[PDB]
């Protein structure tokens, strides 16, 4: 079989602004096969209220999906994406960087 | 509108 | 501009743990408007853009019936591909189908396609004439020779060069505020001290449609790709897309660099420079 590991991008819908509600997004792409395991973390605990786009794929048959949740960012709080996939030895944790 | 040509490998 | 409609189908076998997970999504340009999930309770074909809701129940009835056809077809092709390749019931594989059509600025036919992959590898594809077939290998040959003898490309060509084009247009008129808007990238630059001697410039495109953008870095007018870092074009989830390029620069040399932005909602390219 061919195996491809996700590329990961953690980012908010809008330029983040402490005390304003936003959306935290986790864009996984370039992966194969389709089965994949994605979580949004706040200060390390899993966020439950978390939806996703429908599985679709690119010009080279690799998959891509968006997980997002509403969130109101702050100075203090900390956000990441857990992504596990057959091609990973242990699950990848990319921390959110508002890119400021 | 989805296509309608069902033909198989 | 140009436009396209494109249906993507994904079927995944759970050998003896139910029947294959089948997922279908339709897209006009870079807006998804329909989906179907085998494990969904609805077992309907389902709207994911407002404009499509306004179509009546026979459009919904028939789309459900057809997409359940693609499912059973995928559901058989897995069992057949196991044979051809002599694989073992003890293993989950994947089949993917992709087909659509593009229309020009005039919305005349431009080009159609009908791709097909096994386990993330190209299997068979309608060539561009839509009157022949490209095989990935010898299994495909056999399939192509079943599809030659049953006149499949002619049947496909009738869909893509006709009905794909007539419905894409229809959709384009009905979603005119969504599909026929050119939302121009809203740009800015940012600056981080990486080390003593050096700093990162990041050049942002945000809130643009469609996804297609080119974000280009220059140094004294000459395109610099070395010592950059491009992210892939991602969605914000409100049907607007995003993107940034960055460079590591020597400290003080930052006046010299310029990021350059081309998108179809920009009447002329944008330049940004630091300071």
């Amino acid at each position: 079989m061919i195996q491809r590991t996700p590329k990961i991008q953690v980012y908010s819908r809008h330029p983040a602004e402490n005390g304003k509600s936003n959306f935290l997004n986790c864009y996984v792409s370039g992966f194969h096969p389709s089965d994949i395991e994605v979580d949004l973390l706040k200060n390390g605990e899993r966020i439950e209220k978390v939806e996703h786009s429908d599985l679709s794929f690119s010009k080279d048959w690799s998959f891509y999906l968006l997980y997002y949740t509403e969130f109101t960012p702050t100075e203090k709080d900390e956000y990441a994406c857990r992504v596990n996939h057959v091609t990973l030895s242990q699950p990848k944790i990319v921390k959110w960087d508002r890119d400021m | 509108l989805l296509g309608w040509v069902f033909a198989q490998v | 501009g140009s436009h396209s409609m494109r249906y993507f189908f994904t079927s995944v076998s759970r050998p003896g743990r139910g029947e294959p997970r089948f997922i279908a999504v339709g897209y006009v340009d870079d807006t998804q408007f329909v989906r179907f999930d085998s494990d969904a309770a609805s077992q309907r074909m389902e709207p994911r853009a407002p404009w499509i809701e306004q179509e009546g129940p026979e459009y919904w009835d028939g789309e459900t019936r057809k997409v359940k056809a693609h499912s059973q077809t995928h559901r058989v092709d897995l069992g057949t591909l196991r044979g051809y390749y002599n694989q073992s019931e003890a293993g989950s594989h994947t089949v993917q189908r992709m087909y659509g059509c593009d229309v020009g600025s005039d919305w005349r036919f431009l080009r159609g396609y009908h791709q097909y992959a096994y386990d993330g590898k190209d299997y068979i594809a309608l060539k561009e004439d839509l009157r022949s077939w490209t095989a990935a290998d010898m299994a495909a040959q056999t399939t192509k020779h079943k599809w030659e003898a049953a006149h499949v490309a002619e049947q496909l060509r009738a869909y893509l060069e006709g009905t794909c084009v007539e419905w894409l247009r229809r959709y384009l008129e009905n979603g005119k505020e969504t599909l026929q808007r050119t939302d121009a990238p809203k740009t800015h630059m940012t600056h981080h001290a990486v080390s003593d001697h050096e700093a990162t410039l990041r050049c942002w495109a945000l809130s643009f449609y469609p996804a297609e953008i080119t974000l280009t870095w220059q140094r004294d007018g000459e395109d610099q790709t070395q010592d950059t870092e491009l992210v892939e074009t991602r969605p914000a989830g409100d049907g607007t897309f995003q993107k940034w390029a960055a460079v590591v620069v020597p400290s003080g040399q930052e006046q010299r660099y310029t990021c350059h932005v081309q998108h179809e909602g920009l009447p002329k390219p944008l330049t940004l420079r630091w300071e």
